[PDB]
């Protein structure tokens, strides 16, 4: 999930900027088509890498919580 | 079974009118010359009961008389018991009929069927 | 393909950057219209807060190859010929259309699109300059005259909408908003008027039937047109028109285009040309059996990627019973000749006086046509062994055709003519042999095809009654 | 991501290098 969120990200760099480098040589359907493909993928994972993060710091409370549990009991 | 049976099944499936022919006499073994049975009588009336003929009916009949099936004798007889005359489309139908035999008319069997064609002119 | 082509040049520029890629186009500044159109294009994906949105404003401007100038933020106009609006040539604005105003609130560029393609649409008008002023003012005086037509029609019987689409003068009008041009309802069959009992209200749908569009158009002819409301003054019941010259000899003429071509017969051309006299097809193109057409148009208003295949016998399947229909087109006429039609998309009338001649014959033209579209139908009944009851249908006369079926209780052939004597009227005959058993009563069927809707019912009805008895 | 994308591209049709650079750091980020 981490790799494909990373290749979408990398993908769409690429292309962007050479359609963009292809409209400023002269003053791209296929380009636009993968675009909207990867940045539909990446937005969709963007509401659950925030979320992933929130999910993370309660995980990480938890941990500390139960670590204590287990020493005090030790 | 009966003649209105199977001229109406010959309407359901579409059947041209030599295929009409082979299955009307697979449909009947002794032919009876066809006239007995009364074909010129039953393909009239069931072709002139709308206000235009259906012409599939009619092409049954007209190549009934161009193939000798049916006599002329009968064919006159049963145009004779039409009328009705308010519609214009079946009597030029059985005029056009009519203008097949007439001027031919020749009966070769017995004299009865002569006489038969005497009183049915 | 394409795209890997395109990651192995990435991977060629890596090997080889963006930064000597813009050096590369400052040097070939240094040393178009395509592009202008794909800013459109990548403007359009773009969707941010409202600057942004206003810049998508623009992005529909040079879309439509519209220009746009913008007094202050708020007030941004599309100006080209008379065809100016502003979201804040000959005339005021006419209104802030709720319409276009509530498809901007919400989030809906795509439907504005839509309208100002409508609008540039409409004003296509070829002419020139003060002519195409004069022109849309030709335009302005008939949708005057054919709402006060309307009007009187409501003040002289205060029919309910359906009454007025069926039978009414001009029909159920809808006055021009923005791009979309005036609607005439010709007809709301009665199959479609029921939706899987639709009541109309004042609420009908744009769509909810046979719509036909008023607009003026560009001819190679020349002709007279009034540029003036014609009705200054009208007799109480019916219209009285005060006459030409006032008028100019634009060269165009009113015109009364139809959204899906209608398939028409040559009979009708004749019974509509005795009344306006110009000639509805002018170069005479192609004329073949109606049937054909009927069925096109019946088939193709819902599209599927295989065609029917139909050989002119069509499959029906009802609540009672199987019924198969044989259109039997070519069964000639009293004439001689099939009964041969072509689709008309677009009919011309200088002044509204033939109109409602010209409508009523439509009306009976289009009646005929959905009764026998009703039939018309994308069924695969292959070996169907319990009923398959065979119909077939003749063109006995232009506005008459027999539905032929066997007696249901007896076994002679028996035949309903119907003649479609006015759009929203049909009479029809059973003919049944002498010795028969009385298949039905004319007015029962009448009642229940009125009640529900089309002509493959109306047989069924027919069977059913018989055999209830 | 994409509307810095997209940014680049409006740039790129206006025109720039400075803005390239820019979305090469939002790459990084």
């Amino acid at each position: 999930t981490r790799e494909r969120l990373l290749s979408a990200l990398e993908d769409l760099e690429v292309l962007s900027r050479e359609l963009i480098e292809m409209l400023a040589i002269s003053r791209e359907n296929q380009v636009l088509e993968l675009l909207i493909h990867r940045d539909g993928e990446f937005q969709e994972l963007m509401k659950l890498a925030l979320n992933q993060g929130k999910i993370h710091h309660e995980m990480q409370v938890l941990e500390k919580e139960v670590e204590k549990r287990d020493s005090d009991i030790q | 079974v009966n003649l209105k049976q199977a001229i109406l099944q010959a309407w359901k499936e579409r059947w041209s009118d030599y295929q009409w022919a082979i299955n009307m006499k697979k449909f009947f073994p002794k032919g009876a010359t066809w006239d007995i049975l009364n074909l010129a009588d039953a393909l009239l009336e069931q072709a002139m009961i709308g206000p235009s003929p259906n012409p599939l009916i009619l092409s049954y009949l007209k190549y009934a008389i161009s193939s000798q099936m049916v006599s002329y004798s009968s064919v006159l007889t049963a145009i004779s018991k039409f009328d009705d005359f308010s519609r214009d489309l079946c009597v030029q139908a059985l005029l056009d009929i009519m203008d097949m035999f007439c001027d031919r008319l020749s009966c070769h069997g017995k004299a009865e069927e002569c006489i038969g064609l005497c009183r049915a002119l | 393909l394409s795209k890997m082509s395109s990651l192995l040049e990435r991977l060629h520029a890596k090997f080889n950057p963006w930064s000597e890629t813009i050096k590369l186009v400052r040097q070939v500044m240094e040393k178009q219209h395509l592009v202008s159109c794909l800013e459109t294009l990548q403007k359009a994906l773009k969707v941010t807060s409202l600057p942004a949105m206003t810049d998508r404003l623009e992005s529909i401007a040079r879309q439509n190859g519209l220009g746009s100038h913008l007094s202050a933020s708020g007030t941004e106009c599309y100006i080209t010929s008379d065809m100016f609006y502003v979201e804040v040539h000959h005339g005021e604005n006419p209104v802030s259309c709720p319409e276009l105003v509530q498809q901007l609130r919400e989030k809906n560029f795509d439907e504005f699109s839509k309208h100002l393609k409508g609008l540039v649409n409409l004003y296509n008008l070829p002419g020139d300059n003060k002519l195409k002023t004069k022109m849309y003012l030709a335009l302005q005086s008939l949708e005057q005259d054919l709402s006060k037509m309307a009007i009187m029609y409501w003040k002289a019987t205060n029919a309910g909408p359906l009454d007025k689409i069926l039978h009414g003068s001009v029909g159920y009008l809808t006055p021009r908003s923005g791009g979309h041009l005036m609607n005439l309802k010709y007809y709301v069959s009665p199959s479609d008027l029921l939706d899987d009992i639709i009541l109309h209200e004042n609420n009908v749908s744009r769509s909810l039937g046979m719509n036909a569009s008023v607009t003026i158009e560009g001819t190679s002819a020349v002709y007279k047109l009034p540029i003036a409301p014609l009705i200054m003054g009208s007799h109480p019941v019916d219209n009285k028109w005060t006459p030409s010259f006032n008028s100019v000899d634009l060269p165009a003429c009113f015109f009364l285009k139809f959204p899906q071509p209608i398939p028409v017969s040559r009979a009708f051309v004749q019974k509509l040309q005795n009344c306006t006299g110009i000639p509805l097809f002018e170069t005479q193109p192609t004329y073949a059996p109606l049937y054909e057409l009927i069925t096109q148009f019946e088939l193709s208003k819902d599209p599927d990627p295989i065609p029917l295949n139909h050989n002119m016998r069509f499959y029906a399947a009802l609540p009672g019973q199987q019924h198969c229909y044989f259109l039997n087109k070519d069964a000639p006429l009293p004439d001689g000749r099939s009964l041969q039609g072509t689709l008309v998309s677009k009919i011309t009338f200088q002044h509204p006086g033939r109109v409602p001649l010209i409508l009523n014959l439509i009306r009976h033209q289009v009646a005929y046509n959905t009764l026998i579209g009703s039939c018309v139908k994308r069924t695969i009944l292959k070996e169907d062994s319990p009923g398959l009851l065979q119909f077939e249908v003749c063109p006995l006369s232009e506005s008459r055709f027999s539905v032929s079926f066997q007696h249901p209780v007896n076994d002679s052939l028996v035949c309903v003519v119907m003649d479609v004597q006015d759009s929203t009227h049909v009479s029809c005959k059973l003919y049944k042999g002498l010795s028969d058993a009385l298949i039905c009563t004319d007015d029962f069927i009448a009642k229940v095809v009125q009640r529900c809707m089309s002509i493959p019912v109306t047989m069924r009805a027919i069977r059913r009654k018989a055999e209830t008895i | 991501f994409l509307p810095l994308v997209h940014n680049i591209i409006k740039c790129m049709d206006k025109d720039q290098d400075l803005n390239a650079l820019k979305s090469k750091f939002q790459e990084m980020r």
